[PDB]
């Protein structure tokens, strides 16, 4: 998982 | 990607949290600011702090993990991180395009909005908001991989786009052609009473005193309507309430029109005609003379020609049309049917028996009315602060959605790549948005600032009682 989404 | 220390991100994060409190403390422990528009920027402010809150506690769940998989649990924790971030993205939007309809409606509606949106009635909206945003969100988080969902979020922000793109060619570039100037048209450049006001005018053009009526603009067949008032003199003409009625038509244009104008000047006496361009210091002598303003205009987008004329208690006789019909209520003047010559007769003798009564709270009215759609105006202001709110919204949000475009349209390119690659910087933008909004409220409302002036002495108090 990473910071906020749609990275 | 772009690095940017996690230690940002949280700071950040705690200057929103500790911005945002202050912004809902002072508006609820404020009476003076316990108004639908600051209740939806009461919204705004916890979808924004929720928002930098979520972006902040996210980065400190990552930077836990990067030190210690944990199965599930951080994928669960992320999707609920996401959810708030979403509801609030969401409700940011629905808070924003809130005051958007609060402004609309308080500077046409004013007296009506005021009515419906009561604390309970907007108490209900905004819990509405959030429910519908926060089932929204979590459903979006759900089908975040489909496509559907980021072009759902995407044409949101499209839609504040143009709602930015519209509000600033309105507010801004439009300034000067709906924005009424209070410094030239004031009932301070008039003097003595109406009365004697109309009474010399009426003696300048040879004539008895009577109700005046005005007509200024244009002779054109299908613009400003002289037609539909030169074809409603003739219908009256024959009326003996007309001899109580007395018309001054000023405009230049279609020989045809200035022609049948000056006919009927030379058939009826109580009937004067200007065929040249007078200078507005005369017209609004002319505005703070004459009892009524026609306004019978085919095409009025802007309701400056009854605003001018209201300011100086010209009660104004217009066409439900554009401007006209926004600005005129039935407290404020007359509106007929476009290109009704019969209806604007009969809305010339509805005029001439409500002059037999005291006018003098009608034109009140129109004083009032014609006031509040000035620039220096609280209703306007509010309207500048939205427009300053939305584009500081489009702005933070702008290089994130530019990303999600990319992402869905583009991923494959290095182009995209590169730019989605300081994702980092546009969530960092995404934080400025819960910091920049506090500040715009403060410097836009100064009862805000007020209580929040309040709140630093205070605090100032609080950890005085706190070591003592
Ligand atoms: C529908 C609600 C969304 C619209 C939001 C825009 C808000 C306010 C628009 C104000 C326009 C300025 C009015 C100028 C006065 C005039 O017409 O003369
Ligand atoms: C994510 C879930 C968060 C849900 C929080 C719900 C509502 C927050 C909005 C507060 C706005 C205050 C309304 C003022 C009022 O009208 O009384
Ligand atoms: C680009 C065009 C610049 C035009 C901006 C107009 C500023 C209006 C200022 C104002 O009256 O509030
Ligand atoms: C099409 C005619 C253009 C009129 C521009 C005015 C737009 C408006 O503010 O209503
Ligand atoms: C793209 C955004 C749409 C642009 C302009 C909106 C049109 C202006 C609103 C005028 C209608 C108001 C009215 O007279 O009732
Ligand atoms: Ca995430």
């Amino acid at each position: 998982l990473d910071h906020x989404r749609w990275k | 990607q772009l690095f940017v220390s996690p230690v940002v991100f949280v700071t950040l994060g705690v200057i929103s949290l500790l911005e945002n409190i202050l912004v809902i403390v002072a508006i609820a422990k404020n009476k003076n600011l316990h108004s639908p528009m600051y209740f939806f920027i009461c919204s705004l402010a916890v979808a924004d702090m929720l928002v930098s809150v979520s972006l902040g506690f996210e980065t400190i769940v990552i930077t836990l993990l990067n030190s210690t998989d944990a199965q599930s649990f951080t994928v669960n924790i992320d999707n609920v991180i996401d959810s708030v971030i979403c509801a609030s993205l969401l409700a940011s939007i629905c808070s924003l395009l809130s005051i958007a309809v609060d402004r609309y409606f308080t500077i046409f509606y004013a007296l009506q909005y005021h009515n419906i949106m009561t604390v309970k009635r907007v108490g209900i909206i905004i819990s509405c908001i959030w429910a519908a945003c926060t089932v929204s969100g979590i459903l979006f988080i759900i089908y975040s991989d489909s496509s559907a969902v980021i072009i759902c979020l995407i044409t949101m922000f499209f839609t504040m786009l143009a709602l930015m793109a519209s509000l600033y060619v309105h507010m801004f570039l439009m300034a000067r052609l709906h924005g009424i100037d209070c410094s030239f048209w004031n009932e301070s450049y008039l003097t003595g009473s109406r009365d004697e006001r109309k009474k010399s005018l009426l003696s300048k053009f040879g004539m008895d005193e009577g109700v005046t009526f005005m007509f200024i603009g244009r002779f054109d067949r299908g613009q400003k309507g002289v037609d539909v008032l030169l074809k409603a003199i003739e219908i009256l003409s024959s009326k003996k309430e007309f001899q109580e009625m007395r018309f001054i038509i000023i405009g230049k244009g279609d020989p045809e029109l200035e022609g049948w104008a000056r006919s009927l000047e030379e058939k009826h006496g109580n009937v004067k005609v200007i065929t040249e361009m007078l200078s507005r210091e005369f017209v609004r002598e002319l505005y703070g003379s004459v009892d009524f303003v026609i306004i019978p205009s085919y095409f009025e987008p802007f309701g400056l020609v009854a605003l001018e004329a209201m300011c100086l208690g010209a009660i104004p006789i217009a066409s439900a049309v554009g401007g006209l019909r926004d600005i005129i209520t039935n407290e404020t003047g007359i509106l007929v049917k476009a290109g009704d010559p019969g209806e604007l007769a009969n809305a010339i003798l509805k005029a001439l028996e409500l002059s037999r009564s005291d006018l003098s709270k009608f034109r009140e009215n129109c004083k009032k009315r014609a006031m509040s759609f000035s620039r220096q105006g609280a209703n306007m202001k509010g309207a500048i602060t939205l427009t300053i709110l939305i584009g500081v919204f489009v702005v933070c949000w702008a290089p994130f959605f530019l990303h999600l475009i990319f992402y869905i349209s583009c991923p494959q390119n290095p182009y995209c790549v590169c730019f989605m690659s300081h994702f980092n910087l546009y969530l960092i933008l995404i934080m400025c948005n819960s910091i920049i909004n506090p500040l715009i409220y403060a410097l836009r409302s100064q009862e805000l600032r007020k209580t929040f002036k309040e709140i630093i002495c205070c605090y100032e108090f609080l950890e005085v009682l706190f070591q003592g």
